[PDB]
């Protein structure tokens, strides 16, 4: 069973929430379908479940601030929750309560982070990041790919469209005032750079942007 | 609800040492206590069912046993591969009510720092930001602490730091910061300076840079 | 303040073994020619103590504890010592005692002070012109809450270093009763090259410092000398001991010299010497105290159970109720034992709310209510405060303060069957919600719109008991699950529902504490030869002493034999003859304590011969003891 979520994920105050988790592999014949609260710091919190034959039951958490349907033809179910607040800025995850082969199976998806705020979706504005002639060079160059002024969660910062691994450490995002800033690194010897052209890839999947800017040198003297 | 409460925040073994990890619950956890398996990159997967049986594709060294509330996830020679964030839940009865969390790492050799400052880009000075990027890989343990130098002077506020998990192929960290500046606050000031100060080294390494270029 | 000395070399704890060190004035009361017995904190005699230095290998100066009393003894011959710390938490947030000497005045200060990583003083420039000037004071660095200043008288103290042996003595007493602090001084001329003084002296007050303040931990200051991290010290030691609210004798001569101390509890040779008041002891036997044996552990000796609460009816019934109309059922004046419901390895569900099944089975109740239904495994996670649904609000509600809990299995087996299980109902549709245990079982038509039913089915009429439905062809999900509801209150009756029981094995020929259903104390099990009664539990003596008993759950008579006690009896020589002495027992074996058993008890410390002698000192029952070559 492979899962993926999709749908926005930006819900301002007052809205109603939509999104879509796709079921593939698995047919909708047994094990429920249920959703839990992710906080930001390693948190998990219960939000609620659904059946597969009609019986809708809400959980104690959420009473009537919660809407999950059903469906059987497409195996999908659907999550919509009523007066979306400022606390709901967190990560929808859907697993499924299986139970076949005398074994307990319990799959989980990649899940899109919902930010609940005043802002409208911007595109992320992807900066090179290069040494310049006054900066103290050394053995071991590290190259950066600066990401400032994106909306909303999440984002995925790539190197050589995924192909490149040694070395990427890609750090998540911040808690600032207004809006959040990237950074990304690298691992190159000194034959590399200036040598040779590296390339970031950083992706959006709020707003399906994908943006491609190349690392120079600039400005040098 | 059943308020789960776990005491260590992290573990720190060796290849062949035990792992043991507490949940000392406020309320009963019950029979059906599970485990979770968070795999680095990946999305979290189930470890332990019934609390004597295993997933599909786990060895036998992962195995649990205790009396009462005061269960202990049993783990004999840990490999690398065994990197998870490890929870302790319940699979009795809907709602499921989780803990904080214990990370699980490896114990390695030291490695030496490197620090290596940014200077801006001109395509940031265009549309009116200004920031200074600096980084700080390749180290070990994640004991540092990285700060920054306006014109000699420390910053503190508005200084968010992020890390990563431990390579597999390294066995590293990496943690940097984030300062940005306002347009006007740009021209005031000349040059930036980010430092480290690492167990493996009596000085810090001194890394900085002139705007003008 | 953070510069700390690098001189400091760890050296491990050993010990000096004392003479008869620790003997001073309690009071200020005189007598003559008496020995007074009196209870304080004293230094009992060979002790072991600290073993530090002050010498420019071995640098240390660790904090002790002060609440058991502590015992100050230190050679000198250059006057390293020149100060103290008296404090709490040895930190600026609670007050702390001050007593240093900067050789001009004796500063004592209580105010909440400063202290740093690692106070010291010292005379720097000892190249050229030194003199024993003081020029260094880095103890602390603020003041604040001063309650007690004292200025001493001034004065001029030299720190010379004079080559060859030790000459001078200071040994102090740090001790706090009831916030008066005491200063027990004396100053003797000796000659040692590294140990301690093997001798006997008195130590005289000198001071009286009402600080009226609590004292839990101390520390000594040194001194530093050398020709600011390397600086060495000069040559001194100081031990620390630990004093113990023990009792000593005096001896008062005609000028108020102690002379003689006597341990109470160190040999056995003094301890004739504290019962008989008196330094001189004849020729004899004596009793000096009485043995006992302390009992070990206090073990309930019930191997099962013999009440029980009625829980095979209900968890192993055949045929539960419905949702709606399940009945009540009341467990009370009976013992309950919750430790085998959680350890059954049977239950899929199994939570408790408030507190522990594992707590609640050491605590008595008085209220114990089970109900039992049987419902889909969509409706079992509905039994909680604050659900909503089908059997949350038309149903069955939970208050929000619920104390019970929850046990649901699975029962597919037993409760589905192939075609349909029609059998159990529960209500669909009602107008309003339930109340907290509340029983809705009316079989009234609800009345979905505004034309009336009439009892029958029609227009917006239909049953609210609707039927369940329960196939084996269905998934995991949908199999019935027997839930069984424990309700626990608290009221004004008395508890009738306890039971903790605690029991771990056959315990004999050991001083425990038995507990039975109605005898309790502290005796010593063993075999016995009569033939009790089935229905008797325990016999007594004619004095009205228990000595025997019978276990009601094993055919086994136990006599209650008590533990072994007696009095200490010990064969003391003369004062200027011998010191060897023996212990002596009464009514024990060798057992259970020069090895030799007598009919009065136990003889250790003498040696058998078959030679017959005059008889001396008597022993008991035709034997006696005598000193020989």
């Amino acid at each position: 069973v492979q899962l993926q979520e999709s749908g926005p994920s930006l819900v301002k105050p007052s809205q109603t929430l939509s999104l879509t988790c796709s079921v593939t592999g698995d047919s909708i014949t047994n094990g429920y379908w249920n959703w839990i609260r992710k906080f930001p710091g390693n948190k998990l919190e219960y939000m609620g479940y659904i059946s597969y034959s009609g019986s809708t039951y809400y959980s104690p958490s959420l009473k009537s601030r919660i809407s999950i349907t059903r469906d059987t033809s497409k195996n999908q179910h659907y999550l919509q929750l009523n007066s979306v607040t400022s606390e709901d800025t967190a990560t929808y995850y859907c697993a499924s309560d299986y139970h076949g082969s005398k074994y307990y199976f319990d799959y989980w998806g990649q899940g899109t982070t919902l930010t609940v705020s005043s802002a409208k979706t911007t595109p992320p504005s992807v900066y090179p990041l290069a040494p310049g002639s006054a900066a103290q060079t050394n053995s071991m160059v590290t190259l950066g790919c600066l990401v400032k002024g994106y909306f909303p969660e999440p984002v995925t910062v790539t190197w050589n469209s995924g192909s490149l691994s040694s070395g990427v450490h890609t750090f998540p995002a911040v808690l600032q005032s207004d809006l959040y800033t990237l950074s990304s690194s690298v691992t190159v010897p000194s034959s590399t750079w200036p040598s040779e052209t590296v390339t970031c890839n950083v992706a959006h999947p709020a707003s399906s942007t994908k943006v491609d800017k190349k690392i120079v040198p600039r400005d040098c003297g | 609800d059943i308020v789960m409460t776990q005491s260590h925040k992290f573990m720190s073994t060796s290849v062949g040492h035990r792992v043991s990890i507490t949940c000392k619950a406020s309320q009963d956890v019950g029979n059906d206590v599970a485990w979770y398996q968070q795999k680095p990159g990946q999305s979290p997967k189930l470890l332990i069912y019934w609390a004597s049986t295993r997933h599909t594709g786990v060895p036998d060294r992962f195995t649990g046993s205790g009396s009462g509330t005061d269960f202990t996830l049993t783990i004999s020679n840990v490999q690398s591969e065994d990197l998870a964030d490890y929870f302790c839940q319940q699979y009795n009865r809907y709602p499921y009510t989780f803990g904080g969390g214990t990370k699980l790492e490896i114990k390695r050799a030291d490695a030496a720092p490197t620090v290596s400052i940014f200077p801006p880009s001109s395509e940031q000075l265009t549309s009116g930001g200004a920031s200074v990027v600096c980084f700080l890989n390749n180290f070990y343990p994640k004991d540092i602490n990285v700060k920054w130098k306006i014109d000699g002077s420390e910053r503190q506020n508005g200084v968010l730091n992020s890390w990563t998990d431990q390579d597999s192929k390294d066995s590293t960290y990496s943690m940097s910061s984030t300062l940005t500046l306002t347009k006007d606050e740009y021209e005031r000031h000349n040059s930036y300076t980010c430092e480290a100060t690492h167990k493996t080294s009596t000085s810090p390494i001194v890394k900085s840079f002139n705007r003008n270029e | 303040q953070c510069v700390n000395l690098t001189t400091r070399t760890q050296l491990p704890p050993a010990y000096t073994n004392s003479f008869t060190r620790g003997v001073y004035y309690p009071d200020k009361v005189f007598r003559s020619s008496v020995l007074h017995s009196t209870q304080d904190l004293f230094l009992p005699f060979f002790s072991n103590v600290t073993w530090f230095h002050a010498i420019h290998k071995r640098f240390d100066n660790p904090v002790l504890p002060f609440n058991d009393g502590v015992y100050f003894a230190s050679t000198e011959k250059s006057n390293i010592i020149r100060g103290w710390i008296f404090g709490t938490t040895l930190d600026s947030k609670t007050q702390s005692l001050l007593i240093v000497n900067n050789a001009t005045n004796v500063v004592i200060k209580v105010c909440e002070f400063q202290f740093c990583n690692d106070p010291f003083l010292g005379v720097y420039y000892h190249k050229n012109n030194k003199s024993w000037m003081e020029s260094e004071f880095r103890v602390y660095s603020s003041a604040n809450n001063c309650t007690f200043e004292y200025v001493s008288q001034p004065f001029l103290m030299d720190l010379e270093g004079k080559q060859g042996n030790f000459k001078n003595l200071r040994e102090f007493v740090f001790k706090n009763i009831d916030g008066y602090f005491k200063i027990y001084s004396k100053h003797t001329p000796i000659n040692l090259v590294r140990d301690l003084p093997q001798g006997f002296s008195a130590l005289e007050p000198l001071v009286d410092l009402p600080i009226g303040i609590n004292i839990t931990r101390f520390q000594t200051l040194l001194a530093l000398h050398r020709s600011s991290s390397g600086w060495t010290a000069g040559a001194a030691a100081y031990y620390v001991g630990y004093l113990q609210p023990r009792t000593f004798l005096l001896k008062y001569n005609e000028n108020g010299t102690i002379t003689d101390a006597v341990d109470c509890a160190l040999d056995p040779l003094s301890e004739t010497k504290c019962t008989l008041k008196s330094f001189t002891v004849e020729k004899g036997i004596y009793q000096t105290s009485n043995f006992r044996v302390q009992p070990t552990e206090s073990i309930v000796r019930f191997p099962n159970i013999t009440n029980l609460c009625p829980f095979g009816e209900v968890f192993n019934a055949t045929r539960f109720a419905s949702v709606y109309a399940w009945n009540r059922k009341r467990i009370s004046n009976c013992v309950a034992d919750y430790s085998v419901l959680y350890n059954s390895a049977s239950f899929s569900t199994f939570k408790c709310y408030g507190v522990s099944p594992t707590k609640l089975n050491d605590l008595c109740f008085t209220n114990v209510y089970a109900d039992s239904f049987v419902i889909r495994g969509d409706e079992v996670r509905q039994i909680a405060p604050g659900q909503t649904g089908k059997i949350a609000d038309y149903n069955y509600k939970l208050p929000d303060d619920f104390t019970g809990c929850v046990i649901a299995w699975n029962s597919n087996n037993l409760d589905s069957k192939v075609g349909g299980n029609y059998n159990y109902l529960y209500r669909l549709f009602r107008k309003s919600n339930l109340k907290p245990f509340e029983r809705d079982i009316s079989t009234e038509i609800y009345q979905a719109g505004s034309t009336p039913c009439n009892g029958v089915e029609g227009f917006n009429c239909y049953f609210p008991l609707q039927s369940y439905g329960f196939q084996p062809t269905n998934g995991v999900g949908y199999q019935p699950y027997r839930v069984v509801v424990l309700s626990f209150e608290l009221l004004h009756a008395p508890a009738t529902v306890c039971g903790p029981k605690k029991s771990t094995n056959l315990v004999k020929n050991k001083c425990v504490n038995f507990n039975f259903n109605g005898l309790t104390g502290t005796g010593v099990l063993t075999e016995s030869n009569k033939k009790f009664l089935p229905f008797q539990q325990f016999g007594r003596d004619i004095a009205d002493t228990t000595d025997a008993v019978r276990d009601p759950q094993t055919l086994e008579i136990l006599d209650i034999t008590p533990c072994s006690f007696g009095g200490v009896s010990v064969i003391t020589p003369g004062t200027n003859t011998s010191n060897q002495v023996a212990v002596l027992y009464q009514d024990v074996n060798c057992t259970e304590v020069n090895v030799f058993q007598t009919r009065a008890g136990c003889l250790i410390g003498a040696e058998h011969v078959n030679n017959s002698y005059e008889c001396d000192i008597p022993i008991g029952a035709g034997i006696c003891a005598s000193y020989q070559t």
